[PDB]
RNA sequence: UGGAGAGUUUGAUCCUGGCUCAGGGUGAACGCUGGCGGCGUGCCUAAGACAUGCAAGUCGUGCGGGCCGCGGGGUUUUACUCCGUGGUCAGCGGCGGACGGGUGAGUAACGCGUGGGUGACCUACCCGGAAGAGGGGGACAACCCGGGGAAACUCGGGCUAAUCCCCCAUGUGGACCCGCCCCUUGGGGUGUGUCCAAAGGGCUUUGCCCGCUUCCGGAUGGGCCCGCGUCCCAUCAGCUAGUUGGUGGGGUAAUGGCCCACCAAGGCGACGACGGGUAGCCGGUCUGAGAGGAUGGCCGGCCACAGGGGCACUGAGACACGGGCCCCACUCCUACGGGAGGCAGCAGUUAGGAAUCUUCCGCAAUGGGCGCAAGCCUGACGGAGCGACGCCGCUUGGAGGAAGAAGCCCUUCGGGGUGUAAACUCCUGAACCCGGGACGAAACCCCCGACGAGGGGACUGACGGUACCGGGGUAAUAGCGCCGGCCAACUCCGUGCCAGCAGCCGCGGUAAUACGGAGGGCGCGAGCGUUACCCGGAUUCACUGGGCGUAAAGGGCGUGUAGGCGGCCUGGGGCGUCCCAUGUGAAAGACCACGGCUCAACCGUGGGGGAGCGUGGGAUACGCUCAGGCUAGACG
């Protein structure tokens, strides 16, 4: 499924400025940057006190939807996470952030995380040489995602990488941009990521 | 008779085998009495074959008869190494 | 080990048979009360030796009869009629509800 | 349209004609013996227990009459023959029963 | 490393209380929709009825033949006959047909689970050890002849071989009676007496191989017995004649009242007998914070069954699914006399049903039977096919793209919404098109060595030109439910207690966020809903964890039986209780870690577990028991 269709009127439904765009979600017509209201006819009313339920879903909801991911693998990941040992908030943003795909797309190889599942899909991502076309691969600490070598040579990556010189990474990966590759160095902690999520809200929300 | 011979317990198309001593009369994937090994055919880890060797023995010992692949796959643990 | 019970000789009607009665506590499954349990075996007694109200133990032995597969290991104590009276006014109860 | 396992049934029917008579033979020798210890021919008696302890172990070397079952019929036929002697006395030819 | 509640009795409140919902699950079915792959799974009903094919055979290295054919001999020719050889056919004989496979009928039971007993037992093949195999004789098939029958098939006569059957001998040894010793249920030893053994075949031929016989042991498999556990109804309270016990027998591998004679009058039951109903049981599985509740499909273990009922034969083993006999129902053949048959084996047909698959491929792999071996058989199995039935992975594009096309829906007529959504621009390349193309498969076997160890060699792929790899390469299925509250999502029109909706509360009789349609929105997504069922919430059968003055609930009262419960002190026992050690707790599953299919599902390896029960030892505060003592309870 992957909801696919529209994307910026989950910008403005979530309040919340979301990127599933990469880019255009920064300059002036995300739509979020000139319409914050909700979608549809009654998008513009006064907005009626939500319910807990409300709250907590409409949470779980921008956290799932920021990472592309079906209900189905989502919920299985927030099992798994609480079946391990740990706070199963933090275990799990980093169950999300292992994705093959969002690693592609926080390693700048693509603008936003539905291109690099197209990238990843299509066998223009590699992992420790051999090709992989999985999303939903969980990458280990220690793995060097890096690009094909007849992909090298794609416009789209020469655009990609060439914007990435001079660009950070996050705290948790490496990144060579001569040679088109990145490693993932850990697992990114709480204080890693900036989601605008309450993992509490999801956790309370699973708990019903 | 008891005998030594193969059990298949790999899914589909992925065949994995333990080496097992159990009563020929009995189905190959039933009750057995111990297992004595494990064999890979695929060859999918560099451990792709173990043999318990001093219960192989033991099973010998008291009239165990192994099948031809079975005994393949003892003598290639030294099982009948006498050197 | 063949099993030993302990018992009481409640009958001795019978030829080279005696009816050895053994209680058992043990706490309930659900609602943990140590409950007292009894149950009644044929022993074999090839001498006529023990009598009512002896307090006798019995061990696990090769059938003897259908519901006869007991023996008569040795004697605890001698004739306690109390527990033998016990029985047979549990067993005279019975007639006083039937219509 | 049948397979032919037949065969084996025929065998079998073979087989029982072999069994039936030699059981057939043991028995009567059996009831024989018998007499003769009853009515004190010690002599006789012993000679025709020995014929049929020789034919209770032959018919044991077969599946006709296999293990100790063999040795149960004998234990039975020499016991009742001395204990029957035994109402009598002088057992005359010293034959099957030990000294 | 584990626990959420909400709606609903009232004008309003608190409580009691039921009903309902949110969750998870399924061998599912039904509606709408429906793209790919992997792994699983798929008659829950009629244990109804079955066409058809296959599913159990194999050994010429146990034995003699028939038929068809060839070659070489004794003969001058003929007749007759001898030897060798090929194919085929059954027969005699051995092993296997008791495994594997199917099913849940029946069973409330030593059936199963669990822990023990067997001094009361068996175990073909296999392994280790000791010893032996001498001589003679006989029969039935095949085959030849004749008869009966429509058939199935059957009867009589005659010839013959053997690893077929029998006799005598040898007695390693074993079996039995009796006696003695040890041991203690029928265990082991010893003496006399008696009884019991055998089979040959093949060669690389006088030396080995496959075997045979007796015995002891191992190993494996099993029989029987016992403690404890195992659903509902007491609107089932009394049950029992082989019934309970004894003695002696019969029977079995073995105990047993299993069976039979005779004798005794016992045995069972509110601690639920007997009866009725229901139901294979378990490892596990689903759910649950747990306790518990529910369940026993796939896989594994044990049981039972093979159209219904009964019965023996053969055998190490069967009361024998594809063996036999009889009775009953059914179907088919029938010359009406009589016969044949048994999918709950694989697939398939039909019936029933809401519903459950191919009359597929293969002997390559693993396993099984027979054989020295070659090899043969194997619908066990390994695969493929069909079905969103489940689980997992993936696709229907990615980025740029207006203060914003049209259409459509609202509207204070200013405008707002569908919405960067689209068209479009650039980019990748699901599908497909080619080429390469497997792992699974190295043993049996052969050669060297010594038919050993070791070394070497060769054959063999159903899946399948599939997986996978390389190149090329097209923007290329989205649906379903919901939007009054519980519960996330609102407007317009139509309708007017009509048509209808509805899990519960409830909504509609003129302007319905609840009906129907539209626009928009919410939720999931190759699925979405519905129905059914289970657990959950439900502390609503309350052990954990509830109650009975007025909400459902104290018996009308007493006397008292069984039962439950028991003041203070000392001691003995150690039954409950507790502790240590040890055995048991199969595997799979569950948990954890690592690893193999590009991930996952799936799978492999390792680790950790655990109540219960058995055994040995220990503790004695409490409960228990026994013995004694005290007076606060009780009675006098
Ligand atoms: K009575
Ligand atoms: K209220
Ligand atoms: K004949
Ligand atoms: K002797
Ligand atoms: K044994
Ligand atoms: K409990
Ligand atoms: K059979
Ligand atoms: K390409
Ligand atoms: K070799
Ligand atoms: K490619
Ligand atoms: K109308
Ligand atoms: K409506
Ligand atoms: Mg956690
Ligand atoms: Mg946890
Ligand atoms: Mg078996
Ligand atoms: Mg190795
Ligand atoms: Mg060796
Ligand atoms: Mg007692
Ligand atoms: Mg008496
Ligand atoms: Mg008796
Ligand atoms: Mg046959
Ligand atoms: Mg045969
Ligand atoms: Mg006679
Ligand atoms: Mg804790
Ligand atoms: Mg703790
Ligand atoms: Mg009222
Ligand atoms: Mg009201
Ligand atoms: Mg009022
Ligand atoms: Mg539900
Ligand atoms: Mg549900
Ligand atoms: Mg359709
Ligand atoms: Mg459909
Ligand atoms: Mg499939
Ligand atoms: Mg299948
Ligand atoms: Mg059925
Ligand atoms: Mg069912
Ligand atoms: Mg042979
Ligand atoms: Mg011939
Ligand atoms: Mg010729
Ligand atoms: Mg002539
Ligand atoms: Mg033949
Ligand atoms: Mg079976
Ligand atoms: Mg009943
Ligand atoms: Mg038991
Ligand atoms: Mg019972
Ligand atoms: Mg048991
Ligand atoms: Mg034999
Ligand atoms: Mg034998
Ligand atoms: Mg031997
Ligand atoms: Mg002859
Ligand atoms: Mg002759
Ligand atoms: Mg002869
Ligand atoms: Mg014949
Ligand atoms: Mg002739
Ligand atoms: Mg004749
Ligand atoms: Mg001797
Ligand atoms: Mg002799
Ligand atoms: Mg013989
Ligand atoms: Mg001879
Ligand atoms: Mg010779
Ligand atoms: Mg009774
Ligand atoms: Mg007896
Ligand atoms: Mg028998
Ligand atoms: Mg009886
Ligand atoms: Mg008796
Ligand atoms: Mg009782
Ligand atoms: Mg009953
Ligand atoms: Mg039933
Ligand atoms: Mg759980
Ligand atoms: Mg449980
Ligand atoms: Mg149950
Ligand atoms: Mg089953
Ligand atoms: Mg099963
Ligand atoms: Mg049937
Ligand atoms: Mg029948
Ligand atoms: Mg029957
Ligand atoms: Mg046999
Ligand atoms: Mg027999
Ligand atoms: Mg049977
Ligand atoms: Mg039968
Ligand atoms: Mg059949
Ligand atoms: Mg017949
Ligand atoms: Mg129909
Ligand atoms: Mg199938
Ligand atoms: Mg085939
Ligand atoms: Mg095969
Ligand atoms: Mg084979
Ligand atoms: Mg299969
Ligand atoms: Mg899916
Ligand atoms: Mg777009
Ligand atoms: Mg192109
Ligand atoms: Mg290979
Ligand atoms: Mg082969
Ligand atoms: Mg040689
Ligand atoms: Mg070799
Ligand atoms: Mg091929
Ligand atoms: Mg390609
Ligand atoms: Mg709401
Ligand atoms: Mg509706
Ligand atoms: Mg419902
Ligand atoms: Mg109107
Ligand atoms: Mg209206
Ligand atoms: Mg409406
Ligand atoms: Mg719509
Ligand atoms: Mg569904
Ligand atoms: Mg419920
Ligand atoms: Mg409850
Ligand atoms: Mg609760
Ligand atoms: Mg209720
Ligand atoms: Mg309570
Ligand atoms: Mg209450
Ligand atoms: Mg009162
Ligand atoms: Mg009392
Ligand atoms: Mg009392
Ligand atoms: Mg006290
Ligand atoms: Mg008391
Ligand atoms: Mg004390
Ligand atoms: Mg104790
Ligand atoms: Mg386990
Ligand atoms: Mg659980
Ligand atoms: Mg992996
Ligand atoms: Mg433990
Ligand atoms: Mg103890
Ligand atoms: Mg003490
Ligand atoms: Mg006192
Ligand atoms: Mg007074
Ligand atoms: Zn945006």
């Amino acid at each position: 499924g992957r909801y696919i269709g529209p994307v910026c009127r989950l910008c403005r439904r979530e309040g919340v400025k979301l990127y599933l765009k990469g880019e255009r979600c920064y300059s002036p017509k995300c739509a979020m940057e000139r319409r914050p209201y909700p979608p549809g006819q009654h998008g513009q009313k006064r907005a009626r006190r939500p319910s807990d339920y409300a709250v907590r879903l409409r949470e779980k909801q921008k956290l799932r939807r920021i990472y592309g991911i079906s209900e189905r693998q989502f919920r299985n990941l927030f099992e798994e996470a609480s079946k391990k040992k740990g706070v199963t908030g933090s275990v799990f943003l980093g169950l999300l952030e292992s994705r093959l795909d969002n690693v592609v797309y926080r390693l700048g190889f693509a603008v936003s995380r539905r291109q690099a599942r197209q990238l990843v899909r299509h066998g223009h991502i590699t992992v420790n040489g051999r090709r992989v076309d999985l999303p939903s691969y969980r990458v280990r600490p220690g793995d060097e995602i890096a690009v094909a070598e007849k992909s090298r040579n794609l416009e789209l990556i020469r655009q990609n990488l060439e914007a990435m010189k001079g660009r950070k990474v996050g705290p948790w990966l490496s990144l060579d941009v001569e040679g088109m590759k990145g490693k993932f160095l850990r697992l990114p902690d709480r204080e890693d990521l900036a989601l605008p999520v309450n993992e509490q809200l999801v956790i309370e929300f699973y708990s019903r | 008779m008891v005998k030594i011979r193969l059990a298949r317990f790999g899914s589909k198309h992925n065949p994995h085998y333990r080496i097992v001593v159990t009563d020929a009369r009995r189905k190959r994937d039933g009750k057995y009495i111990e297992k004595i090994g494990y064999y890979d055919p695929r060859k999918t880890t560099p451990d792709w074959l173990k043999v318990d060797v001093e219960r192989a023995r033991y099973w010998l010992s008291v009239g165990a008869q192994p099948t031809d692949t079975a005994r393949r796959l003892l003598r290639q643990a030294g099982v009948f190494r006498q050197e | 080990p063949k099993k030993v019970l302990t018992g009481v000789v409640v009958s001795d009607k019978m030829q080279k048979t005696v009816t050895v009665l053994v209680e058992r506590q043990f706490p309930h499954p659900l609602y943990g009360k140590v409950i007292k349990r009894s149950k009644k075996y044929l022993a074999h007694d090839p001498e006529e030796k023990y009598k009512l109200g002896d307090v006798v133990e019995i061990i696990e032995s090769r059938p003897i009869s259908k519901r006869k597969r007991f023996r008569v290991l040795r004697l605890v104590e001698s004739g306690r009629m109390d527990l033998v009276e016990k029985y047979l006014i549990r067993r005279q109860n019975y007639e006083s509800l039937s219509k | 349209r049948n397979l032919s396992a037949l065969k084996r049934h025929r065998q079998s029917l073979k087989r029982r004609l072999r069994n039936k008579a030699k059981k057939s033979a043991i028995k009567t020798l059996s009831k024989k013996a018998i007499q003769l210890a009853q009515e004190g021919k010690a002599e006789e008696a012993l000679k025709i227990m020995r014929k049929a302890e020789s034919l209770i172990d032959k018919a044991a070397k077969g599946s006709t009459l296999h293990k100790n079952a063999a040795a149960r019929r004998k234990s039975r036929l020499m016991r009742k023959v001395r204990q029957l002697l035994e109402a009598a006395g002088a057992p005359l030819i010293g034959g099957g029963l030990s000294a």
